[PDB]
């Protein structure tokens, strides 16, 4: 799995993953494309893409908002398909993770949804409203065609349920820093990613002396949300992350 | 926490600690009979319990056919079941040190009953509505706020039920420590759909004691109006396994479900995950949540309580709709004929009822819930 | 028919034999048990009676003295005392063989009452209503035309609730072959204050046993609100004999006595005849009846039952007032204390016993009659 | 004697029947009632009935009740009605000068001053709508004891018993009620009454000579009143009153006497 070979080469140089998320489709998918393209540039290991979904029971403010500027803009799963598809024309090399609420995938269809995710290049998910119990015949179609299933952990999860996590855990292991929306680390094998809150360069380093790697969303997507259209954006995006690394 | 294949706790990691302490804080309270004591109670000397099993001469000698027998819960303080929820659920929160409750509301009537029994029991209560649903609902709004709620509106997303709910839950988990989220119907994760069935369950057990008191037999039907599903699970689960009742949940067709703006969730909804529940929903080609459509608000959730799901597949229940212009005939015949003014909700039931009592016989029975009084919606109708 | 020199039969030598055939009746239907059968059988699968009496736990604490008890007419079908005498009349009018009913009403509640009895029994049904009244109160007007019957509106005299009962009273002179006149309060010429008092005892008859089953002694003090005066002959009329029981009704003061803007007739008024009784009277110094003023038009009788003022002549009852404003702090106080929203009638009730809880002990026990729901109220109070 | 019975005296004498015409005082105003007491005389009325108007006249259709509403908003009051009797009586001492009251306003006045006062201005009767006889112990000893006479009413509806019962303590003459119900000029229509030997006047409904006529036939006198004020209140506006009412009591006197063959 790209995902894989991402953190292996990253672990050779002893360095630490950079996981920016972005909403796809805020303000629209053109723009989406030129900002995974900007991101990568700015090195990114890792990009997360937001599928809108109407209701984002796990996402705070800034969030919300994105989808629901990416929701107005048309912004469809097929529609994110395309694009994902016409970046890997060029490049076939930066991993990218679908993060989606469940009914989308499930209204389009389990296996369907999985198998397109091959074929367009998608190579990890984050189902935030899925937990690992329920989520036995989208592991299964995810194993079939290879897309990691990627579960999170909160300060608050039990150790039982830290385990099971564990044992159905693929790719990486998605850490909640805070009970809210958007050691605490240890200790199975996978690579651990650290989410929620981070906002400034300062705090992102001071999570990457902890986990093997950093999630920043909202701090990213404010951005986008601020710049006047003008694109400025896609710089904006570019200057802030270039810093993050 | 599963209804078949529905139900379940389609939730983030960060809300499964919260559902793992409610479940078991319910399922000791579920078999204390302490905590029963004082449910019981409250529900006598606060709400009014039991409500009358009401046999409605008129109606029944109108429409020719079965015996139509009334669950009156539109007697109930504030007017309608949902306080029997509210109570259960509050009295576990009182009880289990929480100091905050909250609750999302769309016409306001879950909101109303939520704020009442917070105020009863000195707990503090936010309620989320949606800016959309505030504006058509200035009445409740000054209710709640005169039993001392806050109500925070949400102009986020559709501005309505649904993403009051979202941030109701957003709430919850960020402040689980002091704060129990009152859920309004038999929705949600585990283990919400079974704790507010089970709160509303004392409708069936009164309705089944009384009917035997009244004709020394169990109802031949029972008939109650679906939007969540609350009020029918309460007043069905006492007679489920009883073979001989028939369980007939009725949901609002609007203009009618061909135009589409319309709330029949179970008649034409598909299967998804809706707020923590796999259940019946109302949801675009993309899985998108839509909003549903009636002439009564109550009726509105875009979803359905999964145990209505799994009655429907096994055929336990069976769920029909009846539209706009049939509940506001049945609003107006039983005023005029009992001098009893039901819920826009309510009269969904009474609507179906009026169908089927002519295809009964004359020594059969029907039971009706009565769901709610309709004095909220005498400026509706007269619209 | 005199309650010491009050109550008599002043009425026009037309209308005598009309009350000596109802005084009749009702004397046969008194002492007859199947009319006291039938009549319980509604008041309790239609009205929803046994009303509770409620241990207002949060008020007593925030008081600081005597237990609050709320007895709860708030809860009876249609939300007000006012059902429990309706009921009793119209069952009369039947056993007298009486196709139509009419009633007076003010500020709607016992109009909407009349109605919904005589639908419930298929009585033709007319309601009198002077056209000031109809004016302020569109939503009662429009649940009685919703009920069946028709409203006639009282454009004479002062066009508001002493009109509208000359109207009905005529009416009935006109058409007693017929009809039958269900007055709204304690009232008017015998037999009317002794029946309507004895169809509202039933409130006193539960409160008596509810308080002992409760508290195993009798009330400190019993606090009703006076307008006409039924709820409170209702539950102050079996406890008459309870000698170390206080019976204290509050009339509306308006904004204050002083002004002359009140309904305060027993601390106001004097003697004199008004619709059948000799009683309290607002009048002017040519003997000429006074508007009432209140900020609920429910206590906007100029009159009050002769019982009443015989009870307060003998010192049996006292009888004290609250201002608009003090009904209001209660209003809003029962709300956000008990979540129970009274009718701004009932709020003066409750405004006198939060003067005298602090001032008793903590083991001497208030109970008030909360004799209606106060959503009717709440876009009042928004105002 | 009271100048009741000697007006009926009279009239027995004469073969005649009494026309007694019923007006509201002060509608439209005390002057005016004056004036037209004055034409009523002229116009050969036997008896005047008084209105005094009140605020809730339970047993009046609404004509009356509208003269009332009239009557009390251009300040009538019992004093002024009285001083209206006074100015009567010092140049017409003959006209017996019924008032017709509701019992609030005599209450209240003060049972015996009231009385006494009638005595004084010369009022010779009273009829008290809301006022049974089982709750007229107080006015019937008063009007006894000042010369006043208490005029009942009998409806059609009342029992022998009743009568009986009226009867003892009626003065004056007695009140044939015509109709079950309340004033007003109806078009319809035994008693015979007589438990008693009193005149006995038939009112309620009268609205035309023809009818006038028809009840002349039968009882001692007849009233009218909803038909004159119906006059009063159409006129509309002129002090022209007096002569629609003058010419319409003319009528009235033509027809109120046996009838010739
Ligand atoms: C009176 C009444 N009936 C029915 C409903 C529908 O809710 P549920 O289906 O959860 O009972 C509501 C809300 C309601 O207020
Ligand atoms: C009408 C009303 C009253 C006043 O009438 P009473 O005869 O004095 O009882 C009081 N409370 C409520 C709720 C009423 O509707
Ligand atoms: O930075 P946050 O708090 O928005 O969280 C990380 C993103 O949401 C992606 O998971
Ligand atoms: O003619 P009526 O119908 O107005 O009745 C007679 C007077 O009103 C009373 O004497
Ligand atoms: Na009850
Ligand atoms: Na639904
Ligand atoms: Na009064």
């Amino acid at each position: 799995n790209r995902i894989a070979e991402a953190f292996e080469e990253l672990k050779k140089k002893g360095e630490k993953a950079l996981i920016p998320f972005i909403t796809a489709g805020d303000p629209d998918l053109e723009t989406t494309l030129e900002l995974v393209r900007a991101l990568v540039e700015a090195g990114a290991d890792i990009i997360e893409l937001g599928i809108p979904f109407s209701d984002p029971l796990a996402d705070g403010p800034t969030i919300q908002r994105a989808s629901q500027r990416a929701l107005a803009s048309g912004t469809t799963l097929d529609k994110v398909f395309e694009m994902v598809r016409e970046l890997r024309e060029k490049n076939t090399d930066v991993p990218i993770v679908f993060l989606t609420y469940y009914n989308p995938i499930f209204r389009y269809g389990i296996e369907r949804f999985v198998k397109e995710c091959a074929e367009a290049g998608v190579d990890g998910l984050i189902v935030p409203d899925l937990p690992p119990e329920e989520a036995a015949d989208l592991a299964a179609a995810a194993e079939k065609y290879g897309v990691d299933l990627i579960f999170l952990v909160a300060p608050t999860s039990t150790d039982e349920r830290i385990k099971m996590i564990a044992k159905h855990a693929s790719g990486f292991v998605y850490c909640v820093s805070v009970t809210g929306v958007t050691r605490i680390r240890k200790h199975t094998d996978l690579p651990i990613a650290v989410g929620f809150g981070i906002s400034t360069p300062e705090q992102a380093a001071e999570v990457a002396q902890v986990a093997d790697g950093v999630i920043v969303g909202s701090a990213i997507v404010k951005r986008i949300e601020e710049n006047q259209d003008e694109e400025d954006i896609v710089e904006e995006v570019r200057e802030f992350v270039r810093e993050l690394r | 926490g599963r209804f078949g294949k529905y139900g379940g706790q389609y939730v983030p990691e960060t809300l499964m600690p919260a559902l793992e302490e409610l479940e078991e804080a319910y399922e000791r309270a579920k078999n204390d009979p302490e905590f029963q004591a004082e449910l019981e109670y409250y529900l006598r000397d606060y709400v009014g319990r039991p409500t009358p099993l009401y046999f409605a001469e008129n109606l029944t000698k109108d429409l020719g056919g079965a015996k139509i027998y009334l669950k009156r819960e539109d007697l109930n303080h504030t007017g309608a079941h949902k306080i029997n929820n509210a109570l259960g659920q509050a009295l576990l929160a009182k009880r289990m040190g929480k100091k905050r409750v909250i609750a999302e509301t769309g016409a306001g009537q879950h909101g109303v009953a939520t704020a009442t029994v917070a105020a009863m029991f000195g707990l503090e209560c936010v309620v989320y509505m949606g800016a959309e649903d505030i504006e058509r609902q200035a009445l409740n709004v000054f209710r709640m706020k005169l039993l001392g709620a806050k109500v925070r509106p949400v102009t986020s997303g559709s501005r309505t039920l649904k993403d009051a709910i979202n941030e109701a839950m957003r709430d919850w988990v960020t402040n689980v420590e002091d704060t129990f989220y009152i859920i309004g119907s038999v929705v949600g994760p585990h283990p919400y759909p079974m704790m507010v069935r089970d709160f509303q369950s004392v409708i069936g057990e009164e309705a089944r004691q009384q009917i035997l008191e009244k004709e020394g037999r169990l109802p031949d039907a029972i008939v109650a109006c679906v939007g969540g599903g609350s009020n029918a699970m309460g007043i069905f689960h006492p007679f489920i396994d009883d073979e001989s009742v028939r369980l007939i949940g009725v949901e609002a067709a609007g203009k009618g479900i061909e135009t589409g703006k319309h709330a029949a969730t179970l008649s034409a909804g598909r299967p998804g995950v809706l707020h923590g529940a796999m259940t019946y929903l109302l949801q675009d080609e993309d899985g998108q949540i839509i909003e549903a459509h009636s002439i009564s608000a109550g009726l509105d959730y875009p979803g359905v309580g999964p145990e209505h799901a799994y009655l429907k597949d096994t055929g336990r229940a069976e769920y029909v709709s009846v539209t706009d212009d049939e509940a506001l005939e049945a609003f107006q015949l039983l005023s005029r004929t009992e001098g009893i003014i039901p819920a826009l909700e309510s009269s969904h039931a009474v609507a179906y009822a009026m169908k089927l009592a002519p295809e009964l016989s004359k020594d059969q029975i029907i039971v009706v819930n009565l769901s709610g009084r309709g004095d909220k919606d005498v400026n509706t109708v007269a619209r």
